[PDB]
This record gives C-alpha cells, structure tokens and sequence, in this order.
C-alpha cells in the first residue's frame, strides 16, 4: 500500500467537496480530523503496478487563500487546484492558491482543474486558460456532477509521483451515478479546443 | 511488476490513525493534527 496525501484547494463553491465525494469507497471510509476541521477521503485507484491510495484533504469551511491552517498543508505530497469555469474570479485566484502551495510545500506535482464544464454558459474557455512553462502544472476539464474526466487528475499525479509515464488504471473506481449529463458534443469540442491551446504554450 | 517497495515505511515511522499522515519515530504526537501516536 503506497499512499499519498493530496490537498484539494480552491475558492469556495468551486465544487471540491462534490468532486471528492464521487469516489464512493472514499466517502464511506472518510475520516474527520477534529483538530483541523478537515475530511480525509482515502481514494483507492487500481493501476497495472498495483493499488495506489490518495488521501484527499477536503476543507469543511469556506476559507480564502491563506485562510487554511498550517496542518492542512503539512506533509502534502501532491495537490489539486480547482476553479469554476463559470466564475472568472475563482480562476483569478488560482495563482494565489498556487503561491500558497509553493510557499509551504515547495515542489509538489499539482493539477489544475476547471470544474462545472457541463454548464453551457462557460465563461472561462480553453482559449482563456493561461498555460505555464512548469511541468508540475497540468490542466484538465472536469465535471464533478457527471464524473467527466474524474480519473485524469489522479492518473497524472500517479505518473509523476511514481515516476512511470506508462502507468495505467486497469479499472475505474465505483463512482456515484451522474447527476447531470455531460453533453458529448460539448465534450468533443472542449477536448479539441484544449489540445490546440496546450500545443501553443 | 509491483512498486518494488519504493514507498516502504521506515522501521520507526508510524501512520496516524486520525488523519493518515506518516510520522517519524521521534514524533510522539502527529505532526499534522497532533493526535498521540500509540
Ligand atoms: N453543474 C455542475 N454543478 C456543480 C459541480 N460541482 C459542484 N457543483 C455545485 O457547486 C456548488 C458548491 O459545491 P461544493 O462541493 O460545496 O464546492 P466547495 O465549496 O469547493 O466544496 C454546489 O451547488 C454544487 O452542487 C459540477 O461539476 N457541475
Ligand atoms: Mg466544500
Ligand atoms: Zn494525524
């Protein structure tokens, strides 16, 4: 059992709790940390080289950047930064969240997640995504309520943490059934838009 | 292949039962949440 502490940060209302709750076993075996006001979800993923567990730290409160306690960030080995693609201000604060991560955890693999892409009225489009030089910052579209691209942040983090590029999830975990449809035509267009933008930066 | 004991727990290390952080032998309380190590 290899396991990694993963901190899930971003503005309130971006969908962090909805997102981590999709993993059913991690919800049923979650742990509350009374001293820190935090829920640790033990998320298991089954790779071709064995089980990996991400112990995902989810806040219970709507604290701003630099509002979380020190113990939240302690021993964090990876992170997900989340924003809402229908709220530009949440994306404006992604750099702020990123500073806090470097300040207290130095160099950890980080994934950037634009959530709620199931909504048609998307404000933050792929053309508006500021891509960066560092290879510790990958972007993924996701829709928590539809499980769209749920496994992609974890697969990327697993590959960087384990140091193996060909690491595969042999199966998807048991996820909560979708509460909304991710329109496949939107998905097909967004995937292509993202591919052209990442080729530029 | 497996993970080849890449992330083996050192002899003195202990995993906190409350928050799952891996602590060093010298730590008597967990470094993240301050839960006592048994
Ligand atoms: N359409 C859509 N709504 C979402 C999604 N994820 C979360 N929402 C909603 O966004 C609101 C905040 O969700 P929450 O998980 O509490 O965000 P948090 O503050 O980061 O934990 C809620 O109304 C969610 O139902 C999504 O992926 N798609
Ligand atoms: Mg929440
Ligand atoms: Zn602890």
């Amino acid at each position: 059992q290899v396991q990694f502490k993963l901190v899930l940060v971003g503005d309130g209302g971006t969908g962090k709790t909805t997102f981590v709750k999709r993993h059913l076993t991690g919800e049923s075996e979650k742990k509350y940390v009374a001293t820190l006001g935090v829920e640790v979800h033990p998320l298991v993923f089954h790779t071709n080289r064995g089980p990996i567990k991400f112990n995902v730290w989810d806040t219970a409160g709507q604290e701003k950047f630099g509002g979380l306690r020190d113990g939240y960030y302690i021993q964090a080995q990876c992170a997900i930064i989340m924003f809402d693609v229908t709220s530009r201000v949440t994306y404006k604060n992604v750099p702020n969240w990123h500073r806090d991560l470097v300040r207290v955890c130095e160099n950890i693999p980080i994934v950037l997640c634009g959530n709620k892409v199931d909504i048609k009225d998307r404000k933050v489009k792929a053309k508006s995504i500021v891509f960066h030089r560092k290879k510790n910052l990958q972007y993924y579209d996701i829709s928590a309520k539809s499980n769209y691209n749920f496994e992609k942040p974890f697969l990327w983090l697993a590959r960087k943490l384990i140091g193996d590029p060909n690491l595969e999830f042999v199966a998807m975990p048991a996820l909560a059934p979708p509460e909304v449809v991710m329109d496949p035509a939107l998905a097909a267009q967004y995937e292509h838009d993202l591919e052209v933008a990442q080729t530029t930066a | 292949m497996g993970f080849e004991g890449m992330f083996t727990k050192k002899e003195g290390q202990w995993d906190c039962s409350v928050c799952l952080v891996r602590n060093e032998a010298s730590a008597t309380k967990c470094i993240a949440c301050q839960n006592p190590g048994k």
